């Protein structure tokens, strides 16, 4: 029997109010015997027929992945509305239903702060400028780095981590030279987060 | 139509309708339906107030095996007629249902169900004989968490008067409200009185008391015995807080273990055995209640049975009949076994019950399911049940000869018959199953005919039937002689590899007294052990007796032998004792081990021999009659034991047969060096004193005996100076490190790694003064003979060089004293490369109250020092500091061969010899040290 | 058929000798009425029979799962010894084997830098004292927050975000009252990790 999995949009899209989140239901491990998949979308649990099926993607186990994508309202999604994928196939005793939503709870704004290396830290050769984004709810959030208004790539950003107070937290470290990170240069961490206030946050950095 | 002006709606239902108000609090169209339904509910409520409830007519006493049932009120078509899937009616339950467990689950206040009970279903149940008992949760009756009426802590305090009020209200509301016929208590920990999921002791006791007062108002002990007192719980009795307090008040006890787990119990790997077995439960209740008082419940297949509840405990829907939610074949149903199921011990069951009684006739979902979520016919498709399955099963049980009533054809003596009924019961099956005490005190009993029928009875008191005249097996309970259970299981349990069950039947306790008219008493060939229970003084008319072939120790002098001598004297004074009138021989006494042994020491010379420890030391078999047999010759004296001039024992029980074995019992040797052995062989080639612990095969912790093997000269026992050590400065964590000094060897699980370094150190002071002579450290192999921790390749003990350093300074700055400059190396271990579970080495009368040792695996590459246990060896010696100071002073002066003259030197040599003897002695004698020190200070 | 999952001990448990490190292999997958489960666990390829199969702590119905927990010496886990449990039961075709150990790879010393709270963190009731620990291999490590020489429970950490040098990294933020943060009693970040000196370290903080 085939299997169905419902994925949400990219975190930045659901994490900036300007963007349009969508739920796409891709069915994997779908055997030749029961290849047919019928899709029903649902916004906030209400069945919707605006899902759009993409061409199938064959898996490495000689199975196919078949996807139907339905657009959701960004604020609806961030508010915990349920995007639901109903998958129908001849191998199932009944249609399969799956539901997803934003993390429940009052959203908490991410506070984003970029700090340069500690004097002990900047004593290294490649000092890191770190933007910690904390107090963020629901955990759904996205962060990115930049320096002098230009994106900084020598950076790794951790996934949001649900804090002990129900919000989420994370850190992103942009590695520069301790010559450069402490050279003197303004970095800006730009965040678009469903957990961010106005689905955005900023972190300033300097030597 | 406001909800505050409805009059007839209960304040609860009103609180509900106003919470439903808050939701959609202003929606123009839903504020209508909520008020229109609060209204239609008020119309129903007043229809509930004006009905004419049927008067409760007297109901015939419940007698014989019963069939009860818990009917899901949510599954009744009249509870809420709006739910059209429910089409069955509990009034359709057949007459084969002996007991009607009124379930109040999912019935509104305005619900038709109450009226249907009162006016239709309650009358019919009466007219058919079905009595209705309402069940409530312990939470319903205790706690405040959703306790309903019990929430009113003012209306019902946890006080005597408060409890009385709570009881009156509860009985009114749930029993008197409908003039109900019984009270059932759910005991499921879920139903247990709860508040914030926390035990309310006042709640528990107060519910005990309120049920007890209701049982003073209803039930066997109550004002209204017509109302019953039932008790059913999922919890095992030993966890029923109300078991103890409610037993005396309860009328009925119900218990349903629906499912394979309840039938067979669960499985524990720790004991690798079944747990929570049926017999365990019935026994637990027996601690509180009579098996007659016991009724068991099974489960029909309930609609929409989810995982857990979907037990399929009865026959399931056939796989082919995928749309057939009813399957009626009980043949091979686990419930079939239940209908046949009777508790192996104790007695005959009170009867049977059914959980989800409202599901009689509906099949269980086939196992080829539960992967489907939205598809279930047998489980989740609605059917209208005629309860036909329930009828079939109840009739099948109702046709069990096992429940046949005990009758006068069983006990011809109407006195004896009535007395048995009074003390045992009325079912014939009881006698085969009765496993209790039997007090027979009516002198009117002229004959014991039928007493043979008692198969499982626990105790039997013949306490005054003077009219009875002869005593033999035919009038002696079946349990009279020893035996094993003969009751075959009817339980279709899940035990498969555990397929043996003789269940040795303990021979019944036969108390006999006031059988003044008893003339013939035949207990021969009963394999009995003692005469206990026989009021020999009460068999005044005794004329014939035979007790041959018992398991009784009739060796003269026994209390058994005493009663036997009395009886023999009675016979020799009545008609003369002779080989015809009296028989006692063919005993096969079972030897038990003695409780204590007196040989606390075994002395042998120092020779290159070897000795079997147990044989020389672990010995002795005492009788339950106290007959101590301690040798083959002792058994030969038992062979020499004569009764009436001849033995009373079976000629076949050879001493071997007679002998009990102490093999498989272990030993724990312990030489004077606190070294240990476990060879029953012990070689006297070394002069040593060892301490021997006897362990049963059954226990290696509490010694059955302790002993002192002694090859050559006795040695003072050493002492674990390590016991009570004060942790001092060292790499090892002192908190953990004390564990090595912890006296106990410790478990495999316990950590024995001192420090994260091939060598790791630990200082520690000793508890008290002593004479130190040795030390030892356990390798992990002691903990587990097979450990991967490498052994200490080299180690060292040192003391703080208090001679050169101020010990006060060390105590002030222990970390500062972490230098061997602060220390004095005293000993060093060095593994030569042989596997060993511990190392040990003597000590030259060491003195430092504080010590500091390092161990070393010598394993460089991230091999850390891990030491199992730390052993410091010596004797107790008060004033060790001062005495050892005197000893070193004596050493120094004895070196000062220029300072003292020869005449002083001779006394000094005598004194040094004394100190030498004293270095390892147990009784500290500082006097000689002081006298020598005075001589030296005078000489200085 | 059943399935086995082996969980290493908490990095602190494996890092503080006062604790008892252990890996727990539990089987909860396809099982039957037949309850016999000869759980078997190995270490470095040598199977140890000894064990303490947890008494079923399941409160009530519907939890037929057996879990075995094997305590391991630090010098044994640390030495990267590979504990593989092969569990045999009659319902199974053959014993199922799964292995866990101390993670392979060159241990890498964490580099610790302290960052004081962002000003917004003091505007928050809880201000965050941050310890960034980077360049640590393997990812297993224990960090903790304390104040006034006493532990601070209001601390949160992050997953071991693989450093670009193959080690793992994270930031930890201890939260304290912004009034407490203003009057900050001396805090300490105490870390037990083999990559630490004496596998144990404290980082100081004060007002
Ligand atoms: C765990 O085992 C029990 C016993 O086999 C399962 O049976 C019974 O399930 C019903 C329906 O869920 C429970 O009834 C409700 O319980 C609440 C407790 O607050 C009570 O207020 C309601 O009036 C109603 O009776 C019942 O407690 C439960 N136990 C018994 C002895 O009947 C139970 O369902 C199993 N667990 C789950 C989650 O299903």
């Amino acid at each position: 029997g085939p299997s169905v999995f419902l994925f949400p949009p990219k975190p930045k899209d659901t994490l900036m109010i300007s963007r349009t989140p969508e739920v796409t239901c891709v069915v994997v491990d779908v055997s030749h015997e029961d290849p047919e998949v019928k899709f029903n979308w649902y916004v906030d649990g209400v069945e919707v027929h605006n899902a759009k099926t993409k061409p199938r993607e064959e898996q490495y186990n000689s199975t196919y992945r078949v996807v139907s994508v339905l657009t959701v309202l960004h604020q609806d999604w961030l508010n915990g509305k349920e995007y639901k994928c109903k998958v129908s196939n001849k191998a199932l005793p009944a249609p399969i239903e799956k539901t997803i939503s934003k993390a429940k709870g009052q959203p908490r704004e991410p506070q984003v702060y970029t700090l340069p290396p500690s004097r002990d830290e900047l004593t290294k050769n490649q000092v890191s400028l770190t933007c910690l984004v904390k107090g963020f709810y629901p955990s759904d959030i996205a962060v990115e780095w930049e320096s002098n208004g230009q994106p900084e790539n020598n950076y790794k950003t951790t996934p949001p981590v649900l804090d002990s107070d129900g919000s989420f937290f994370l850190y992103s470290k942009l590695t520069v030279d301790k010559s450069r990170w402490q050279q003197g240069n303004v970095f800006s961490c730009s965040v678009m987060h469903e957990a961010l206030h106005n689905h955005y946050t900023q972190k300033s950095l300097s030597l | 139509p406001s909800i505050d002006s409805l009059h007839y709606l209960s304040e609860n239902s009103k609180k509900e309708f106003k919470e439903e108000l808050s939701k959609a609090g202003q929606e123009s169209q839903k504020v209508k339906e909520i008020l229109a339904k609060a209204q239609q509910a008020d119309k129903q409520a007043q229809e509930l107030a004006k009905m004419k409830i049927p008067e409760k007519i007297p109901m015939k006493p419940l007698h014989g095996p019963l069939y009860g049932g818990y009917f899901r009120t949510w599954h009744d078509k009249t509870s809420d007629p709006t739910e059209k899937d429910k089409v069955n009616s509990m009034g359709e339950l057949p007459k084969e249902v002996d007991l009607a467990f009124i379930f109040h689950d999912w019935t509104k206040d305005y619900s038709l169900f109450w009226k249907e009970l009162a006016t239709k279903h309650v009358p019919k149940l009466n007219k058919q004989g079905t009595r209705v008992i309402r069940t409530i949760p312990w939470r319903f009756l205790a706690g405040g968490d959703n306790s309903g009426i019990a929430e009113d802590t003012s209306k019902y305090p946890n006080t005597p008067e408060g409890n009385k009020a709570l009881a009156k209200a509860i009985v009114d509301e749930y029993v008197y409200k409908y003039n109900l016929d019984g009270l059932d208590v759910d005991v499921a920990h879920d139903s247990i009185p709860k508040v914030d999921k926390k035990e309310d002791t006042a709640g528990v006791e107060r519910s005990i008391q309120v049920f007890e007062e209701i049982g003073k108002l209803i039930g066997p002990k109550g004002v209204d015995k017509s109302r019953l007192f039932i008790m059913d719980s999922t919890y095992m009795a030993d966890k029923n807080p109300l078991i103890e307090r409610g037993a005396p008040y309860i009328n009925l006890l119900l218990v349903q273990v629906y499912g394979s787990q309840g039938e067979k119990g669960g499985w524990e790997p720790v004991s690798n055995r079944p747990e929570k077995t049926m017999e365990e439960r019935w026994q637990g209740y027996s601690k509180y209640i009579r098996p007659e008082q016991y009724m068991i419940g099974f489960s029909f297949y309930e609609e929409n049975a989810q995982e857990g509840n979907l037990w399929y405990d009865i026959n399931s829907r056939k796989d082919e009949d995928k749309a057939n939610g009813i399957n009626t074949d009980i043949t091979g149903t686990r419930a079939e076994r239940y209908a046949r199921w009777q508790p192996k011990t104790g007695g005959v069951k009170g009867g049977i019950f059914s959980y989800a009684i409202d599901r009689d006739g509906v099949a269980h979902q086939p196992k080829k399911y539960a992967k489907q979520k939205e598809f279930k016919d047998a489980t989740d498709n609605i059917f209208h049940s005629d309860y036909s399955v329930s009828k079939a099963l109840k009739t099948v049980m109702l046709k069990d000869k096992s429940y046949d009533l005990i009758d006068e054809k069983d006990f011809p003596d109407k006195a004896l018959r009535e007395a048995v009924m009074a003390q045992v019961g009325t079912r014939k099956g009881d006698l085969e199953r009765f496993n209790g005490t039997l007090r027979l005190d009516n002198p009117a009993i002229q004959s014991l005919e039928g007493l043979n029928k008692f198969k499982k009875l626990a105790q039997l008191d013949l306490i005054g039937l003077s009219r009875i005249t002869k005593l033999d097996r035919s009038v002696l309970p079946a349990n009279m002689k020893p035996g094993k259970d003969t009751l075959e299981t009817v339980l279709e349990t899940y035990k498969k590899d555990n397929k043996e069950e003789p269940a040795t039947i303990p021979p019944v306790s036969l108390k006999v007294s006031g059988l003044t008219g008893l003339k013939e008493l035949d207990l021969s060939g009963f394999d009995r052990e003692t005469l206990a229970g026989l009021d020999a003084a009460t068999l005044t008319s005794l004329e014939k007796v035979d007790i041959s072939g018992n398991k009784l120790d009739l060796a003269p002098g026994t209390e058994n032998r005493q009663i036997f001598d009395t009886m023999l004297s009675t016979i020799s004074n009545h008609v003369g004792s002779n080989e015809q009138t009296v028989k006692f021989d063919k005993q096969k006494p079972t030897g038990h081990y003695p409780d204590t042994y007196g040989k606390t020491s075994l002395r042998l010379p120092v020779a290159n021999e070897k000795v079997d420890l147990q044989s020389q030391l672990l010995f002795g078999t005492v009788t339950n009659q106290g007959t101590l047999i301690n040798s083959e010759a002792d058994y030969k004296a038992y062979q020499n034991h004569k009764i009436a001039g001849r033995s009373f024992v079976d000629s076949n029980y050879h001493y071997n047969n007679f002998k009990v074995s102490y093999e498989n019992y272990t030993v724990k040797v312990t030489d004077s060096t606190l070294g240990t052995t476990t060879d029953k062989t012990l070689a006297t080639d070394k002069e040593e004193t060892y301490k021997v612990d006897f362990f049963s095969p059954a226990d290696k912790t509490k010694a059955v005996h302790t002993a002192k093997v002694i090859v050559g000269d006795e040695k003072t026992m050493m002492v674990n100076l390590a016991e009570g050590a004060t942790v001092i400065g060292g790499s090892a964590d002192p908190v953990n490190a004390r564990k090595v000094f912890d006296g106990q060897l410790g478990s495999e699980t316990d950590n024995i790694s001192l420090g994260w370094d091939s060598k790791q150190s630990i200082i520690f002071k000793l508890k008290e003064d002593g004479l130190i002579k040795h030390w030892r450290f356990f390798n992990d192999s002691a903990r587990n003979p097979e450990t991967t921790n490498k052994p200490i390749q080299e180690a060292s003990l040192q003391i703080f060089n208090i001679k050169d350093y101020n010990l006060d300074n060390l105590l002030e700055n222990p970390n500062k004293f972490d230098d061997e400059k602060y220390w004095i190396t005293v000993d060093t271990y060095s593994a030569q490369g042989e596997r060993a579970t511990a190392f040990s080495n003597t000590l030259n009368n060491i003195t430092s109250k504080y010590w500091r040792v390092v161990f070393d695996t010598k394993g460089d590459r991230y091999s850390s020092p891990v030491v199992p246990e730390l052993q410091i060896l010596g004797y107790p010696l008060p004033n060790a500091d001062t005495i050892m100071k005197t000893v070193t002073t004596a050493k120094e002066l004895s070196q000062q061969k220029d300072k003292f003259s020869q005449k002083m030197l001779d006394e000094l040599k005598i004194k040094e010899m004394a100190l030498e003897t004293s270095l390892n002695s147990k009784i500290f004698d500082v006097t000689a040290i002081n006298a020598n020190a005075g001589v030296l200070k005078d000489c200085i």
